[PDB]
């Protein structure tokens, strides 16, 4: 368990992709041209995880950007960081997919998907010990989402004994582009409840109110959503990137996380929440944030349902004996809200190197029951056009019949229903 | 906040406690099976005190001391007094008593009964097991109603020279409620009750057992004259102390109390070395009821411990309250004692 | 309290002290278990690239 | 004499054994070089501590010990650590991928591609004994390769070397340091199917010592550092007698004729006194009865439980320091007139003792103080099932929803297996009644 082989797909994984590599480099103390110029040998001691290592000590992500069009990815190419991402990786077609979950499943994204993997097999055949892949994407959208569950399906048949981990943004109409994401949102769920191992739900929903309400921007860009997705990133994927005891590899972590194989869907939550401050921090203060709903990336409601488990990772300089005592200081008087028939389903590490510009921070992995309201959402949105039919047009034009919304639809509600059937056992 | 569980739903005392919890509003109640818990008012058999003081984060009390069944049970507490140096067989404030099976002391039972048929002396002894008593001079007969049943039950000398409350000319029992909290102060509850019978004691015909089962529930059914002399045969100890002073010219503190609080303490001192929670990773608290008798000389006389124990209707709310605050308020702080502390110090 | 056994060295010495008196599968069936195990799963797989296969 | 194979398996095995091998190289004047200069029968003998080391022509002294971990960075740290020399490479086995904190997948899949290559390796320092007596096995209870591949490596051990003893170090789960929520399966899966397999268990409740670590040694947050260096002074204490020279547990058989009279209860509780700090100014030196009056305090033992609602079917204490067994005896006259132990009727109510002059050694720089006597107390009472307790409680929480089932079954495993195991430990669970407890 070394190596993980990093995919992002369509504009918005493409985009909080490049804004990930950006951040963890700089932790790692890798520079845009891909020298290490770090102090601390904490850096390089699992560097390895994301990143191979070429001539002159140079250090090229193991990434694979992929898109149905090249606007982006030009972009990222241009961006800070743009120079470190190997130049073959970058894999892209001319047509686009037009927001469209079947153009980028069955029509447009079938005519690239093979030279992704092409790339796929490149990069795992060097690996020493793969574990798996993470991909960045979108569900709104028609690359990202028609053609980023495609390429899942098609790992899992040439891998289907490595972990497939996944950061997916959630449409919000309150920060929308068309009026058919709930479609291509409830079509790549389904194929997400069956083909991951755990996918981190970050619902734009809640980014967009954590940047109106709490970091007062009165005009949310996707870039001011950005920076939070890419600091909830960098700390899920502490425990991977740094010596640690907890949660070290993809699958220790899915074991820990995941009761039911179904039921994969985490909620994360991250704090000190920062915009574009010097504040010292307190555990009892990180401790009691990144618990709060305020802080979670899923626009649910904890206090709704029920923690099946929960990573909690704090980073930076502090007392392992006072976060051990906040931690059960949290779980003690809010006992009611952690299922009793698994014991002890709060697991929490540390690591001794903070984020950019932070002192102290923690993140939160949370497995809720009230991700719940996160999919019933999506239902009901979905359910108000698909029962007029509405929109359908341009899906059935790429060959897709009623037939199989309808079937999309009916496995997200049992979603829902399983995670109801835990609430209340 | 601090938090707790209720696994015994049938308590009458600990469902005032818990209601008092709730009422300064930093106690909170967690489901029966929630382990997050600060106290547990556990259930009375089969306690799991294996589980407890395994909670990263949290002090574990609950209400009852583990081994503590050595003394609420009949069979038990005859063993512990005679093979206990502390106690012995040298015990001169409880009866004479055997346990048989249907190992078995049926054999030296028969030994002290020969030399109190030889002697003449009142040869009277009683049978029970921890409904199933019988009274009689005939051994005979006591030894056929315990094979008759099938559990293990204990003989015991039957005091034929009871104190009688006149008028009357009837039986009775005093009843203490003792609290043990987790650092083992002794706390004698200074209002005890009186179970008196209603029914003239009678030596004549040990089979009618209305006058010589002061229980409070044969009383309140089998005899006709329930209520008579006091409010549902329970004499209080302000009335009761009265009464010794204008019959006997005494009080209660010096003619009978004074060896209660000796009884008390000498079976609690002798097994505290085997239940103590002084150095464990969970502490025990526990409310004992004990069941004292009164000969015609003042003599008082230990007839058993329970370990689970109802109080008096009108004592609820005052002891209930002392329990909280002794018992549970000492570990857990809150944001004229009614309680005598049991402690003697003799250099020797 | 009776001492007995007692035997002494040059590193040390010990005893007894009394107080009261008094009142499996072979390799083929392992093996059979391990493949066992194994082709489920590969069954297991099988009908996972069967129902992506479809 | 007659040698004894250690094997070391999982993070927990094999740190644990660094910390033992640390301690037995100090205590027997070995250098990390390997060179033993007061050892004059240069490139053989036959001494006591020859049953835990070997002899080259160089004067290479070589512990005779097996680490085996499905990934490779933690042995990794011992071929590159102090003690690199100590060890010859193919002592030190690695696989490439872990176990994932899962019993099936440390058992059925991995361990089935490793377990030949293990055997075979073992087998190498089988044939340079002259008469083996058996083996002594560090893992973790929690683990998934600790408890997974070890249950199968004692069930080949037994086909393999059907006349040899097989002693466990097991290490128990806590919460406070545990890695992994499916422990507690992982635990009644090992235990069931190792449980024929092995003749005496001594197992460490992490919480215990992570208590002792917190309140002896003032440490605010313990590490497994500070965990390990104390669990190896417990071993070293329990190993003492077959490294030198003695008449009480000589043997791997003598254990289970002391201590395990009914097979099935074979997990003797360990109590160790007096742990004390190091950074203690100023500490006055605890007398013979004060170190064996605390044997019978849950305080320090090696888990938490309550020996008073128990009984006892065997005693053994081990001192090291200045002890002579006058003040033991006047020590246990004492206690036994103020505590409460009672043995089943069955067995004498005695004690089999054992003292080495030499007091504990303590590693420079370490936590513990050095003390002029210790003592180790071996006691088989049924008061150790309250762990099993606590452990079946926490699997039947679980399995009653089937959670993280899946895991297992897709590993090969089948559910069956679960019940099975946990049918094992309800008989354990009454097997400890039945002889600990009287009717009420
Ligand atoms: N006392 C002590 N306990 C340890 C140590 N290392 C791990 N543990 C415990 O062992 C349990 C996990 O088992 P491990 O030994 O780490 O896992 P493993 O044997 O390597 O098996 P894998 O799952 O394949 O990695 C946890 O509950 C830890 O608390 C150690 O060095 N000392
Ligand atoms: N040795 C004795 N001499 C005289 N009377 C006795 C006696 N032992 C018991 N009694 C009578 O029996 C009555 C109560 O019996 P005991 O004291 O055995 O409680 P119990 O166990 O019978 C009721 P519960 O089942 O509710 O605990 C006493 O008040 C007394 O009248
Ligand atoms: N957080 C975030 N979300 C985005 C961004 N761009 C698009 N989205 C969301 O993703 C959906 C559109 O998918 P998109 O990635 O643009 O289409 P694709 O290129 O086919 O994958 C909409 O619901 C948007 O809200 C971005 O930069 N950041
Ligand atoms: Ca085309
Ligand atoms: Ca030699
Ligand atoms: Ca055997
Ligand atoms: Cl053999
Ligand atoms: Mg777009
Ligand atoms: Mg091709
Ligand atoms: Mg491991």
């Amino acid at each position: 368990m070394r190596e993980i082989v990093h995919i992002q797909a369509g504009q918005c994984g493409n985009q909080i992709g490049a804004k990930f590599w950006e951040v963890i480099s700089d932790e790692h103390g890798i520079d845009p041209t891909g020298s290490y110029h770090g102090d601390s040998d904490l850096q390089l001691e699992r560097i390895n995880v994301y990143y191979n290592e070429a001539t002159g000590n140079k250090y090229v992500p193991r990434a694979i950007l992929v898109d149905l069009e090249p606007g982006t990815m030009d972009s990222v190419r241009s961006g800070p960081f743009g120079q470190i991402f190997r130049p073959d990786n970058f894999v892209f077609g001319q047509s686009g997919a037009g927001n469209n979950w079947a153009k980028g499943h069955y029509t447009e994204g079938a005519e690239l998907v093979d030279s992704v993997l092409d790339v796929v097999r490149k990069e795992s055949e060097s690996c020493d010990c793969l574990q798996g892949f993470q991909l960045t994407h979108s569900l709104g959208g028609g690359t990202g989402s028609g053609m980023g569950t495609l390429l899942i399906s098609k790992i899992r048949e040439e891998y289907p004994d490595r972990i497939m981990n996944t950061f997916s943004v959630m449409p919000s109409p309150k920060v929308s582009d068309t009026v058919v994401e709930p479609y291509n949102a409830t079509l790549s769920v389904h194929q997400l409840v069956e083909n991951t191992d755990e996918t981190y739900c970050i619902d734009n929903e809640a980014l967009y109110d954590i940047c109106f309400r709490t970091l007062k921007l009165t005009t949310p860009t996707y870039g001011d959503l950005n920076h939070l997705v890419s600091a909830t990133m960098s700390g899920v994927t502490t425990c991977l990137r740094f010596p640690g005891q907890l949660n070290a590899d993809l699958r220790k972590l899915a074991v820990n996380m995941v009761p039911f194989p179904r039921l994969h869907f985490f909620m994360p939550g991250f704090a000190p929440l920062t915009s574009r401050q010097y504040r010292a921090l307190t555990v009892p203060e990180l401790t009691q944030q990144m618990f709060d709903s305020k802080n979670m990336m899923a626009a649910c409601d904890p206090r709704h349902g029920r923690y099946l488990t929960v990573a909690a990772i704090f980073r930076g300089r502090m007392s392992m004996k006072e976060v051990d005592e906040q931690m059960l200081n949290v779980q003690n008087k809010n006992s009611s809200y952690f299922v009793e028939w698994i014991p002890n389903n709060v697991k929490t590490a540390v690591c001794d190197i903070p984020p950019r510009g932070l002192k102290m921070s923690a993140t939160f992995i949370g497995n809720s029951t009230a991700i719940q309201e996160l999919f019933k959402r999506i239902s009901e949105q979905f359910t108000a056009m698909f029962r007029r039919k509405a929109f359908l047009h341009w899906y059935t034009g790429e060959g897709m019949d009623e037939m199989e919304f309808t079937e999309a639809e009916s496995n997200m509600n049992d979603l829902v229903s399983e995670y109801q059937q835990y609430q209340d056992a | 906040m601090y938090t707790f569980v209720v696994r015994d739903e049938n308590s009458s005392v600990y469902a005032e406690v818990s209601r008092l919890l709730l009422a300064t509003g930093q106690w909170k109640r967690l489901r029966k099976d929630n382990p997050r818990f600060n106290l547990m008012l556990g259930e009375r058999n089969r306690l799991p005190f294996g589980r407890l003081g395994h909670e990263p984060g949290l002090v574990q009390l609950v209400n009852y001391y583990r081994g503590a069944d050595k003394l609420c049970r009949k069979a038990s507490l005859v063993k512990l007094i005679k093979t206990s140096p502390e106690l012995s067989e040298s015990c001169t404030w409880f009866p004479e008593s055997y346990v048989i099976y249907p190992t078995d002391e049926r054999e030296v039972f028969l030994a002290a009964y020969n030399r109190r048929r030889e002697g003449r002396e009142g040869n009277v002894w009683i049978a029970k097991s921890s409904e199933g008593i019988l009274i009689s001079s005939e051994a005979s007969e006591l030894l056929d109603f315990i094979d008759e049943q099938g559990q293990v039950h204990v003989i015991q000398k039957y005091l034929e020279k009871p104190l009688l409350l006149e008028p009357g000319h009837r039986k009775f029992d005093i009843r203490s409620w003792v609290l043990v909290d987790h650092l083992y102060n002794i706390y004698l509850y200074r209002e005890g009750v009186l179970r008196t019978s209603s029914e003239p004691y009678n030596s004549a015909n040990f089979q009618d057992k209305t006058c010589h089962l002061t229980n409070h529930c044969i009383q309140k059914e089998y005899s006709k004259n329930y209520g008579r002399y006091e409010e549902g045969n329970e004499m209080f100890f302000e009335e009761f102390n009265q009464y010794l002073m204008d019959a006997l010219n005494t009080t209660l503190e010096n003619s009978i109390l004074l060896q209660i609080k000796h009884i008390i303490r000498s079976c609690l001192m002798c097994i505290e070395p085997a239940i103590s929670t002084k150095h464990l990773h969970y502490q025990s608290f526990q409310l004992f009821g004990f069941d004292f008798m009164v000969d015609e000389e003042l003599k008082v006389w230990l007839i058993e411990v329970n370990g689970a124990p109802a109080c008096a209707q009108k004592l609820y709310a005052e002891l209930c309250q002392g329990i909280v605050d002794v018992a549970i308020s000492s570990v857990f702080p809150l944001a004229t004692s009614i309680f005598i502390k049991l402690h003697h110090h003799h250099h020797h | 309290m009776e001492v007995i056994e007692l035997n002494k060295c040059t590193s040390g010495q010990s005893f007894e002290v009394i107080l009261k008196p008094p009142s499996d599968p072979s390799l083929e069936e392992i093996q059979k278990k391990l493949e066992a195990a194994e082709e489920r799963r590969k069954y297991q797989e099988a009908e996972l690239l069967k129902h992506l296969a479809e | 004499m007659r040698e004894c194979i250690s094997i070391h398996v999982g993070q927990a095995g094999v740190q644990i054994g660094n910390a033992c091998w640390e301690l037995y190289c100090l205590e027997h004047g070995i250098q990390p070089d390997g060179q033993m200069p007061s050892d004059k029968t240069i490139g053989g003998g036959d001494d006591s501590f020859n049953t835990f080391f070997s002899e080259t022509g160089a004067g290479k002294h070589v512990p005779r010990a097996v680490f085996v971990d499905l990934e490779p960075t933690v042995i990794d740290e011992v071929r590159t650590g102090t003690y690199r020399q100590l060890f010859h490479p193919e002592q030190l086995i690695t696989g490439k991928e872990d176990a994932a904190n899962n019993y099936a997948r440390g058992h059925y899949t991995i361990g089935k591609e490793i377990i030949d290559l293990v055997l075979d390796r073992i087998r190498k320092l089988a044939d340079q004994c002259t008469g083996l007596q058996g083996f002594l096995v560090f893992h973790s209870f929690g683990g998934g390769t600790g408890s997974g591949f070890t249950s199968l490596l004692m069930e080949r051990l037994s086909v393999d070397y059907g006349k040899k003893s097989k002693l466990e170090f097991s290490i128990y789960p806590a919460p406070q340091v545990s890695t992994a929520v499916v422990e507690p399966y992982n635990s009644i899966l090992t235990t069931h199917t190792t449980l024929e397999h092995s003749d005496c268990a001594f197992m460490v409740d992490n919480e215990a010592i992570y208590d002792i670590c917190r309140r002896n040694l003032d440490i605010e947050r313990p590490t497994y550092t500070n965990l390990n260096r104390l669990i190896s002074q417990i071993v070293s204490s329990i190993t003492a007698s077959l490294r030198f020279d003695g008449a009480l547990n000589v043997d791997l058989t003598e254990f289970q004729t002391n201590l395990v009279p009914y097979p099935r209860i074979h997990f003797p509780l360990a109590t160790y006194a007096p742990v004390i700090s190091a950074e203690k100014a100023y500490h006055e030196q605890l007398s013979v009865a004060e170190i064996t009056n605390a044997c019978f305090e849950p305080a320090n033992q090696m888990v938490k439980c309550d020996p008073r609602h128990g009984k006892y079917m065997a005693c053994c204490l081990l001192y090291r320091g200045d002890v002579v067994p006058k003040d033991v005896n006047a020590a246990i006259a004492t206690i036994k007139t103020k505590r409460s132990i009672q043995f089943v009727d069955w067995c004498p109510t005695g004690f089999k003792v054992g003292i080495n002059y030499q007091p504990p050694t303590v590693v420079p720089g370490g936590d513990l103080a050095k003390v002029q006597r210790a003592v180790c107390m071996l006691s088989n009472t049924t008061a150790i099932a309250e762990a099993w307790a606590r452990l079946d409680h926490k699997f039947d929480l679980m399995y009653a929803k089937r959670a993280f089932v899946h895991w297992y079954v897709g590993e090969g495993m089948e559910e069956g297996e679960f019940s099975e195991a946990r049918e094992d430990m309800a008989a354990l669970e009454k097997d400890y009644e039945e002889v600990g407890v009287d009717s009420v």
